[PDB]
């Protein structure tokens, strides 16, 4: 009583019901480094300008 | 300071938009008006300097140098208009533009609050001076002269730049007003030794120090007359001004770093004055006398007492007026005989008596006749160096012998004796020439009435 599969059927992506748990860390990765702090706050003008040796702006 | 900078810049459209017959008259008139305006800088206080802005200030050191600088431009125009009479009109305007540009760089060299802006104006003065010497100097040697003047300066001044930027990284500022209160003592080390040399050797070249002086009897001799006037009267004093500002930061290491240079100056004024006894070129004699006079200013700044700084700034102003007048007198004889050989045209008092009186007064101020400000500066430096070490009076007093001897020899050779027979083109003195001599000599003698304005910040 076995029916041979049609062209296209064995290449389908199927769904599988398993009782084993999903691997939470399959790459066995350690903790990622903490990122650098982002920029935040309002952008105020430079205090007394460029401060390049004698320029006042 | 911008009430002086903007009219000095407005002299540029004034010279370039003037009618062709009016370019000496207009620039002379309005530079005299700027020079009259320069007396508002005499709002000086006993405690505070006159501090205009973040960029500019003027104490009692910079103020007489500014007044002398702004005064020297009309006198340079008067001195230069005769020998540039046959010049192309655009080259004549370019010459006047170089003088105006040099005044502009000088007046904000002396008022620069911050030391790297002082450096940039200080080195910016090189370019118009180099152009004036190499373009309007008379002889071949001007080209070689323009190299020496360029390369003794920069080889001294490029280590200064680095040194100043180091102070910028160490103190956080190069404001002289901030550095008056944040100056830290400079201890004995090799790092501070080469710090001292980098801070001092550019100004040692500008003074000039003896042994570093070789650019001057080429640069002042081969220059045209306005070039020699500004070189002897103002640009030597950039070194003394810069030392008086920079030695704030160099204590206490100066107390033994000054010892070689003081020797080089104390013996050097014996040498160069002696050199003036055997000079055949009159303009070279005046140049070597400038080296000898600036040796005293070097000693006075290095021993750094109140009397020595007062004597050094008085001697800088007095030498500016006297050496500029002496170059103008030598030029008035050069524009008749077309040779700078001093033994050539003799007996000129028989031919030119009022100009001989100007020669007499300029010689008397050169040998520091009291009560001239020449003698005030000379004498105050001698007092302070006697307090430094009592033996220096020997090298001081012997100098005052030789200074008298070359001053009158110059006066005896050119003015006295028998006139040269074959020279018959000795024209009577023009009104421009006597005017130039009087505009040197009358302010110089009037400053003896009130010398406190040329005694500097610690009068
Ligand atoms: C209500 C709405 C309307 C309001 C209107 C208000 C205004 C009304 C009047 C309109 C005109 C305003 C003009 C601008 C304001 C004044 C700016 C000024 O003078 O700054 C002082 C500035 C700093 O002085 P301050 O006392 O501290 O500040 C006073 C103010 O607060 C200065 O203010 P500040 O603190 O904000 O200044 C900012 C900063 C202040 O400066 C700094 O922070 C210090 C650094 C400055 C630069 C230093 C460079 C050093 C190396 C190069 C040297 C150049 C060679 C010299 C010139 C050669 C000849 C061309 O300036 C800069 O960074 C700009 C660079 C310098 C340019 C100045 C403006 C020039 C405009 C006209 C140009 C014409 C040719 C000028 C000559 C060319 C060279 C500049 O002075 C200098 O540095 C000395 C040089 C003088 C500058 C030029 C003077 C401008 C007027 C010239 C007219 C005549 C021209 C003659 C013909 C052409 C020449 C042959
Ligand atoms: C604020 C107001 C001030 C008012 C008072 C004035 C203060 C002094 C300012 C300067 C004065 C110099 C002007 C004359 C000399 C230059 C021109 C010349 O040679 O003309 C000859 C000519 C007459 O001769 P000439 O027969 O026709 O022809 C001459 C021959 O070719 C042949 O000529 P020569 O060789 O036979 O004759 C030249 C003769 C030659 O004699 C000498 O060379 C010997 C002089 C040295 C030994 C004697 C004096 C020693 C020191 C004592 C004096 C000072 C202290 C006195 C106080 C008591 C003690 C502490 O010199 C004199 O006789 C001049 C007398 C005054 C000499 C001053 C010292 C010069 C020596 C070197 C520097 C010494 C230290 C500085 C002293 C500064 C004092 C303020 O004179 C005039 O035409 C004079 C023109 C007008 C002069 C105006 C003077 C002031 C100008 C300032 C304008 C702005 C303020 C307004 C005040 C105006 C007041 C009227
Ligand atoms: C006109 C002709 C003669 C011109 C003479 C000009 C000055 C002569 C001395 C210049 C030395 C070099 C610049 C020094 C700047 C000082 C800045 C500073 O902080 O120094 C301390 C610093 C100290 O380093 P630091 O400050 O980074 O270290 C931190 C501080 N400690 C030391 C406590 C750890 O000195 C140096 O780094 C080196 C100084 C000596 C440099 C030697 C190389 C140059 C030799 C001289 C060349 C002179 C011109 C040659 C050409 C002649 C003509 C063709
Ligand atoms: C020719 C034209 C005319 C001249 C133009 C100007 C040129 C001269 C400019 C430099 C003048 C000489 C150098 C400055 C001398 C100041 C005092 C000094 O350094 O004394 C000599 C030094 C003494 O040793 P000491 O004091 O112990 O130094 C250790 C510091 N922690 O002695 C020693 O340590 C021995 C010597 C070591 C080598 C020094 C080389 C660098 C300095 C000269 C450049």
């Amino acid at each position: 009583g076995w029916v041979r599969p049609d062209l296209g059927e064995l290449s389908k992506v199927t769904k599988v019901k398993t009782d084993r748990p999903l691997p939470e860390n399959p790459y066995h990765s350690r903790a990622r480094p903490e990122p650098n702090p982002e920029v935040e706050g309002d952008l105020k003008p430079a205090r007394h300008g460029s401060r390049l040796f004698f320029w006042t702006m | 300071m911008l009430k002086y900078i903007i009219p000095t810049m407005m002299l540029m459209p004034l010279t370039w938009l003037s009618k062709n017959s009016m370019i000496w008259i207009n620039t002379t008139l309005h530079s005299l008006l700027i020079s009259l305006t320069s007396l508002l800088l005499l709002n000086q206080f006993g405690d505070n300097s006159l501090n205009f802005s973040l960029t500019f200030f003027s104490d009692s050191l910079s103020t007489p140098l500014l007044i002398l600088t702004m005064w020297l431009l009309p006198l340079m125009l008067m001195a230069s208009q005769h020998h540039l009479s046959k010049e192309n009109l655009a080259r004549k305007k370019l010459f006047i533009s170089m003088l105006i540009l040099l005044q502009l760089f000088l007046i904000m060299t002396f008022t620069a609050t911050e030391l790297i802006f002082f450096y940039i104006m200080f080195e910016a003065t090189l370019v118009p001076t180099l152009i004036i010497i190499t373009r309007w100097g008379n002889q071949t040697e001007r080209l070689n002269a323009g190299l020496y003047f360029l390369f003794y300066t920069l080889a001294g001044s490029l280590p200064l730049l680095v040194a100043l930027i180091y102070i910028q990284n160490t103190m956080g500022s190069l404001n002289f007003l901030i550095l008056q209160y944040w100056v830290q003592p400079m201890p004995n080390s090799w790092s501070n030794t080469f710090m001292w040399l980098a801070c001092m050797m550019a100004f040692m070249v500008k003074m000039p120090l003896y042994g570093l002086h070789l650019w001057l009897p080429k640069a002042h001799v081969e220059a045209p007359i306005a070039g020699s006037m500004v070189l002897a009267a103002i640009l030597l004093k950039l070194g003394g001004y810069g030392m008086m500002r920079i030695t704030l930061l160099l204590n206490p290491i100066t107390d033994f770093m000054a010892y070689p240079f003081i020797m080089l100056s104390l013996w050097g004024m014996i040498m160069t004055s002696s050199i003036c006894l055997r000079q055949t070129d009159l303009k070279s004699l005046i140049a070597y006398s400038s080296v000898s006079h600036m040796a005293l200013v070097i000693v006075a700044i290095l021993i750094q007492t109140p009397w020595s700084y007062m004597g050094a700034t008085a001697l800088m102003i007095a030498h500016g007026l006297t050496s500029s007048m002496l170059f103008c007198l030598a030029n008035s004889n050069y524009e008749r005989v077309h040779s700078r050989t001093m033994i050539l045209a003799r007996g000129l008092q028989t031919l030119l008596p009022l100009m001989a009186a100007w020669w007499l007064l300029a010689s008397l101020t050169n040998l520091a006749l009291p009560p001239s400000i020449n003698l005030i500066g000379e004498l105050f430096v001698v007092m302070s160096t006697f307090s430094w070490s009592n033996i220096t009076i020997i090298l001081m007093g012997l100098n005052m012998v030789i200074t008298a001897l070359y001053s009158l020899y110059m006066l005896i050779t050119t003015q006295r004796g028998k006139h040269t027979h074959h020279i018959n083109n000795i024209l009577p003195s023009f009104t421009r020439e006597n005017a130039l001599m009087s505009l040197h000599m009358l302010p110089l003698l009037l400053l003896s009435l009130n010398p406190k304005i040329i005694l500097g910040p610690l009068y």
